[PDB]
Protein backbone atom coordinates (compact mmCIF):
# COMPACT_ATOMS: atom_id res chain seq x y z
CA UNK A 1 0.00 0.00 0.00
CA UNK A 2 0.95 3.64 0.36
CA UNK A 3 1.58 3.67 4.12
CA UNK A 4 4.46 1.19 3.92
CA UNK A 5 6.17 3.35 1.32
CA UNK A 6 5.53 6.65 3.08
CA UNK A 7 7.01 5.25 6.31
CA UNK A 8 10.35 4.70 4.57
CA UNK A 9 10.02 8.00 2.73
CA UNK A 10 9.60 9.75 6.09
CA UNK A 11 12.39 7.78 7.80
CA UNK A 12 14.82 8.83 5.08
CA UNK A 13 14.49 12.54 6.11
CA UNK A 14 15.56 12.38 9.75
CA UNK A 15 18.62 10.50 8.46
CA UNK A 16 19.47 13.55 6.35
CA UNK A 17 18.66 16.19 8.97
CA UNK A 18 21.10 14.44 11.33
CA UNK A 19 23.85 14.38 8.69
CA UNK A 20 23.27 18.04 7.84
CA UNK A 21 23.59 19.01 11.50
CA UNK A 22 26.83 17.01 11.73
CA UNK A 23 28.23 18.66 8.58
CA UNK A 24 27.40 22.12 9.95
CA UNK A 25 28.88 21.41 13.40
CA UNK A 26 32.10 19.87 12.02
CA UNK A 27 33.92 23.17 12.77
CA UNK A 28 33.43 23.43 16.54
CA UNK A 29 35.55 22.25 19.47
CA UNK A 30 33.45 19.94 21.62
CA UNK A 31 30.72 18.59 19.39
CA UNK A 32 29.69 14.95 19.56
CA UNK A 33 28.33 13.22 16.46
CA UNK A 34 24.75 12.00 16.22
CA UNK A 35 23.37 8.89 14.53
CA UNK A 36 19.92 7.40 14.10
CA UNK A 37 18.78 3.80 14.43
CA UNK A 38 15.70 2.28 12.84
CA UNK A 39 13.43 -0.64 13.65
CA UNK A 40 10.67 -2.37 11.73
CA UNK A 41 7.04 -2.75 12.77
CA UNK A 42 4.96 -5.93 12.86
CA UNK A 43 1.28 -6.22 13.74
CA UNK A 44 -0.62 -9.50 14.20
CA UNK A 45 -0.31 -10.37 10.50
CA UNK A 46 2.83 -11.53 8.68
CA UNK A 47 3.18 -8.75 6.12
CA UNK A 48 5.17 -5.90 7.62
CA UNK A 49 4.31 -2.25 8.12
CA UNK A 50 7.47 -0.28 7.41
CA UNK A 51 10.04 1.64 9.44
CA UNK B 1 -3.86 -19.24 -3.56
CA UNK B 2 -1.25 -17.85 -1.17
CA UNK B 3 0.32 -20.58 0.95
CA UNK B 4 2.34 -18.17 3.07
CA UNK B 5 4.51 -15.10 3.55
CA UNK B 6 7.81 -16.48 4.82
CA UNK B 7 11.33 -15.30 5.54
CA UNK B 8 14.77 -15.74 4.02
CA UNK B 9 17.50 -16.37 6.58
CA UNK B 10 20.67 -15.80 4.54
CA UNK B 11 23.48 -13.45 5.64
CA UNK B 12 24.19 -9.99 4.26
CA UNK B 13 27.44 -8.09 4.19
CA UNK B 14 29.19 -6.63 7.22
CA UNK B 15 30.04 -2.97 7.83
CA UNK B 16 32.74 -2.11 10.37
CA UNK B 17 31.49 0.87 12.36
CA UNK B 18 34.52 1.02 14.66
CA UNK B 19 32.60 1.24 17.94
CA UNK B 20 33.08 -0.87 21.05
CA UNK B 21 29.88 -2.63 22.09
CA UNK B 22 28.75 -3.86 18.64
CA UNK B 23 28.76 -7.57 17.77
CA UNK B 24 27.89 -9.33 14.50
CA UNK B 25 27.35 -13.08 14.21
CA UNK B 26 28.72 -14.69 11.06
CA UNK B 27 26.46 -17.76 10.83
CA UNK B 28 23.54 -19.40 12.65
CA UNK B 29 22.94 -18.09 16.15
CA UNK B 30 20.76 -15.65 18.04
CA UNK B 31 21.31 -13.32 20.96
CA UNK B 32 18.96 -14.15 23.83
CA UNK B 33 17.35 -11.11 25.47
CA UNK B 34 15.03 -11.06 28.48
CA UNK B 35 12.14 -8.61 28.79
CA UNK B 36 10.95 -6.63 31.82
CA UNK B 37 7.99 -8.96 32.36
CA UNK B 38 10.25 -12.01 32.20
CA UNK B 39 9.63 -13.09 28.64
CA UNK B 40 12.51 -14.28 26.46
CA UNK B 41 13.18 -13.11 22.91
CA UNK B 42 15.78 -13.99 20.31
CA UNK B 43 17.33 -11.37 18.05
CA UNK B 44 20.18 -10.69 15.66
CA UNK B 45 20.59 -6.89 15.66
CA UNK B 46 23.66 -6.45 17.82
CA UNK B 47 24.00 -2.80 18.85
CA UNK B 48 24.05 -2.42 22.64
CA UNK B 49 24.30 0.39 25.16
CA UNK B 50 25.16 0.33 28.87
Amino acid sequence: SFSQAVSGLNAAATNLDVIGNNIANSATYGFKSGTASFADMFAGSKVGLGV
Amino acid sequence: KVAGITQDFTDGTTTNTGRGLDVAISQNGFFRLVDSNGSVFYSRNGQFKL
